[PDB]
């Protein structure tokens, strides 16, 4: 399927790479902010209604990264030494390119990015930072209609630039049709789910790369109003035999 | 007597034999002569289980009378029920699976060959050296021994074990040329395959060996580091790595308590990974799905979703223990695959998942105690709490408590309760005392450095041990493997510290004289895994130690990957562990056999690796060392007003950095000392490789911390 990639060039270094929950809390605020909570209360009905935005990931010029799919983990054997130690390094990457994703997800052979286009330095006094690679930066994924886009994602997320700007581009995934999807973002699951990564924040989130079968995921509101998004952004992903 | 318990200590002693025979005391082969020693020791003291159990080491017309004559009613056993109990025993002896002066050859080289010597990690290193025959005078001193020692047991798998290992560990099970199977192993195997068979319910078969009657059942944790690690104190830390044994040992021990199995049937149980062979009765795989889930629910109560048991098991028969033109590493490939997916679904055994002050006493009261007591959870004393049990800990003066006991570094019970189960655990646990009687602190360790006050950590892992076990051919072979692999972590570490196997380390880079009590405390040290912090200039040097140590336990034929980190006292634990795991994994991604020595500048040309190869930092340290270097903090004193030229060469070095291509670094370069680095290496240029001036920063930089 095709989608609007909401590319974030940095102007300066940045504290996260943003998952899904923090991006749909970023946007409900400033949505807030700039037309009550009456826009807040449309934007989570069309995100109920069908519309994803995905967790945010690294691009480096005009090479999108995605989110290594957990179908891959238990299917790497599809040398001796050859075998065990590229097996190894594949199980740790966490990220693919546009190109070597959609291998990923047809169980095809595919291969790694060598260099990952950001680097976590943690300066000593302690906290840290993310410093980007030349013309690279961090991007999310739109699914749903464009008159949502314009009206209510668009708006917000150049109120949040004002340590970035923002651009957008269609952007084009190919994906098998499948009974199972990958996540690329992190969900609050409904149905227990086929491979996974638990992500403790106190909600249990089910980490981008996880395998669900039809499963939309779900948000939660609560009092301290405030939406907790933890909806599935899904991609069609063929499953070994296991 | 019950069966289980015959069948059990029945294939423990089935080749008692082979000692007694390559002794030459009695005039008859293993069979024969392993029944008339344990007859004659039977009537010795007088206990007449031994005459039962010599029947094992022996048209089945003449075995119904001999039994017949040994009246089974007396010990509450069917006669019917004796002759499974042999034949069982016949099939494990089997599956496990000629001069009588041969050694046992290493597993690790089998090239090489063990002297005679009784497992005993205060005394020397088991070095595979050259094949000497073992006189018949030696195993006979073995085989007095080992009956004085019989003599005394209380007749139990847990009271035998211990005395088999003691003796027969440096023994070959068969003395063929290249044997690599300890007997202890074969016979902790054959009694574990037997009791599998009986609990199977399969009985007089010749079944067993072709249809899926056993259980392979390997249980892993994962997030070891995320629990260990990633604290707000070293006494603490170092009880989170005790906890994590004794949590580990309580689902082990909870297995063979509820499968009613021994200990024997542990193959092994290290770095938080454990194998146990067992039945594959429904009642077994039930009562296997009610641990399993029971264990994750407290873990996920406990700790979150940090620490997590991912327990699995195959279905397996008798012919997946041996080889077929291998199905046994087949069978352990398949069952690896189990867990992975298992870890991949993390706590999926709770359907509910998608809706300490204690460590502090243990961490205080760990100097003076000899292990712990497993009883029930509400019980007085109990100090910490497992899924399944209460642990009190068992102190120098005080009884034990509990069905099970855990005793620390010893194969002896010493003085514990004859009805209670003994249960040796061994553990790596050297750690420098203070002036106060408790273990030193990150700031009194980093205080006692030679120059600079930075605290030393280094994480070390064997290389391509996954591959090694995968290359064993039977359940035995693979018990000597884990075995002497742990062995050399959890026992001969702390010897290695001490400052023993002296003649067998040799010269390896060092700063000060190695002291009698080094300021050296091991954090986790076991399963081809370690990590060790104390005196930065004390843990550099151990690395080198280390890793020529296991050289010479391994035939040369197995390396580590180690990496170094010389961090501020005040450093939080996470962020240390962070950088050597990072420094780690380096060495191992830049191939292995490798040591992060320091962090270094370098080309990010893809030519230039961080890491040293063991033998390369060995030979730049005998090389430029002695020529500056005087020792204890102290250099050569010529260069004594020139500790300039050395900060010289590693700006030198940092043009080299900025561009190797540009030849300004020959314009720059007493010009005696280092004449490796002025001349343009061109071999180096040929074999595209980096230039010498790339790699003494390793031996400067740590030199100019140890006079600082
Ligand atoms: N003494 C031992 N007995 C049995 N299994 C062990 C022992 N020590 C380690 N293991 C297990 O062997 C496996 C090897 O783990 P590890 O990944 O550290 O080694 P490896 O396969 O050689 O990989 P690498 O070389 O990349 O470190 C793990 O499952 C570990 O728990
Ligand atoms: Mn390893
Ligand atoms: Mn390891």
């Amino acid at each position: 399927p095709k989608f609007i990639a909401v590319k974030l060039i940095p102007k300066g270094p940045f504290r996260d790479i943003p998952r899904a929950d923090t991006l749909f809390g970023a946007i409900g605020n400033a949505i807030s902010a700039i037309h009550g909570q009456s826009a807040v209360e449309e934007l989570v009905d069309a995100f109920v209604g069908g519309a994803r935005i995905s967790s945010a990931f690294p691009y480096s010029g005009d090479t999108y990264y995605l989110p290594k799919p957990l179908s891959v983990e238990p299917a790497l054997e599809g040398d001796e030494e050859e075998r065990y130690t590229t097996a190894k390094r594949l199980r740790k990457a966490k990220y693919l390119d546009l190109k070597n994703f959609e291998l990923a997800l047809r169980l095809r052979p595919f291969t790694i990015p060598e260099e990952i286009p950001y680097a976590r330095v943690d300066v000593p006094r302690f906290w840290e930072e993310i410093r980007f690679r030349e013309k690279s930066g961090v991007y999310f994924l739109y699914s749903g209609p464009r008159e949502v886009f314009d009206g209510y994602i668009a708006p917000a997320m150049r109120f949040l630039g004002d340590l970035f700007e923002v651009e957008f581009h269609e952007m084009k995934i190919d994906a098998p049709g499948s009974e199972y999807s990958v996540t690329l973002s992190n969900a609050l699951p409904t149905k227990t789910p086929v491979l996974w990564r638990l992500l403790r924040k106190r909600m249990t989130f089910i980490a981008e790369g996880s395998i669900v079968k039809n499963d939309p995921g779900g948000m939660e509101r609560l009092e301290l109003e405030v939406y907790v998004y933890g909806l599935t952004f899904p991609l069609g992903v063929e499953l070994p035999e296991g | 007597m019950e069966i289980d318990e015959l069948t059990a200590l029945g294939g423990l002693l089935h080749d008692i034999g082979k000692p007694v025979q390559r002794a030459g005391l009695y005039s008859g082969d293993h069979s024969t002569q392993g029944a008339r020693f344990l007859r004659d020791l039977a009537e010795n003291t007088g206990r007449a289980e031994y005459e039962l159990l010599s029947l094992f080491s022996e048209n089945d017309e003449l075995m119904i009378r001999r039994i017949k004559e040994l009246s089974p009613e007396r010990f509450g056993l069917t006669m019917e029920d004796v002759l499974n109990a042999l034949w069982i025993v016949y099939e494990a002896d089997n599956l496990a699976s000629p001069q009588a002066s041969r050694p046992l050859y290493s597993v690790f080289n089998p090239g090489k060959a063990y002297p005679w010597a009784e497992l005993d990690f205060e005394k020397e290193l088991p070095v595979p050296g050259d094949v000497f025959s073992i006189r018949s005078q030696d195993y006979r001193e073995l085989v007095k021994r080992l009956w004085e020692e019989l003599s005394k047991a209380k007749l139990r798998s847990d009271r035998l074990l211990p005395v088999l290992e003691k003796y027969l560990t440096f023994v070959s099970s068969v003395t063929s040329e290249g044997n690599i199977i300890s007997l202890y192993d074969h016979m902790r195997m054959t009694s574990a395959i037997a009791l599998a068979m009986l609990r199977a319910g399969c009985t007089a078969e010749d079944r067993c060996r072709k249809e899926k009657r056993f259980l392979l059942i390997e249980g892993d944790f994962s997030g070891i580091q995320d629990f260990i690690y990633r604290v707000s104190t070293l006494k603490y830390l170092r009880a989170r790595s005790a906890y994590l044994e004794l949590i580990g040992w309580d689902v082990v021990l909870e297995i063979l308590s509820r499968l009613g199995l021994t200990r024997a049937n542990v193959v092994f149980n290290a770095g938080g990974h454990f194998m146990i062979i067992a039945q594959n009765t429904p009642d077994a795989v039930k009562e296997l799905e009610e641990i399993r889930a029971k264990a994750v629910e407290w873990l996920y109560r406990e700790f979150e979703s940090d620490l997590y048991l991912a327990i699995e098991w195959e279905p397996v028969s008798g012919r997946e223990f041996g080889r077929e033109g291998n199905l046994f590493a087949e069978a352990r490939k398949r069952l690896k695959h189990k867990l992975t997916v298992r870890k991949l679904k993390r706590f999926g055994e709770i359907k509910g998942l998608f809706e300490c002050n204690r460590l502090v006493s243990l961490g205080g009261n760990l100097p003076k105690l000899l292990g712990f007591g497993r009883t029930a959870k509400n019980d007085a004393g109990v100090l910490v709490e497992g899924p399944f049990s209460g642990f009190v800990p068992y102190l120098q003066g005080g009884r034990p408590v509990g069905e099970q006991i855990l005793v620390k570094n010893t194969l002896n019970p010493g003085e514990i309760p004859e009805s209670a189960q003994f249960v040796p655990y061994f553990v790596a646990d050297y750690f420098k005392k203070d002036p106060k009687g408790g273990v030193a602190t990150f700031e009194e360790l980093s205080m006692a450095s030679t120059g600079t006050r930075r605290l030393g950590v280094m994480k070390g892992d064997v290389d391509r041990l996954g591959e090694f076990f995968s290359s064993m051919d039977s359940p035995s072979k693979l018990a000597t493997a884990s075995r002497f692999m742990d062995y050399f972590f959890k026992g001969y570490i702390g010897a290695i510290i001490e400052g023993k196997f002296g003649y067998i380390i040799g010269d390896v880079p060092s700063l000060r004289d190695w002291p009698e009590e080094p300021d050296i405390v091991v954090v986790y040290a076991g399963g081809d895994d370690f990590f060790i912090v104390g005196a930065w200039d004390q843990i550099f040097e151990l690395a080198f130690r280390v890793r020529r140590a296991f050289n010479a336990y391994t035939g040369g034929k197995l390396t580590l990957s180690v990496g170094l980190g010389y961090f501020d006292e005040r450093t939080p634990i996470y962020r240390m562990a962070d950088v050597v795991s990072e420094r780690l994994d380096t060495a191992k991604d830049e191939g292995r056999n490798r040591v992060f020595v320091v962090g270094r500048s370098r080309p990010l040309d893809g030519k230039h690796k961080l890491s040293y190869e063991w033998n390369h930092y060995e030979e730049l340290w005998r090389t430029y060392a002695p020529r500056i270097y005087a020792g204890n903090g102290r250099l050569k004193g010529k260069l004594e007003s020139k500790k300039g030229l050395l900060w010289k060469l590693l700006e030198i070095r940092e043009l080299y950095v900025r561009d190797p291509n540009d030849v300004r670094w020959a314009y720059l370069t007493l010009s005696d000392l280092f004449p490796e680095l002025v001349g343009i290496d061109t071999k180096a240029v040929e074999r595209k490789e980096p230039q010498p001036v790339y790699w003494v920063d390793g031996v400067l930089k740590i030199v100019l911390m140890a006079v600082r």
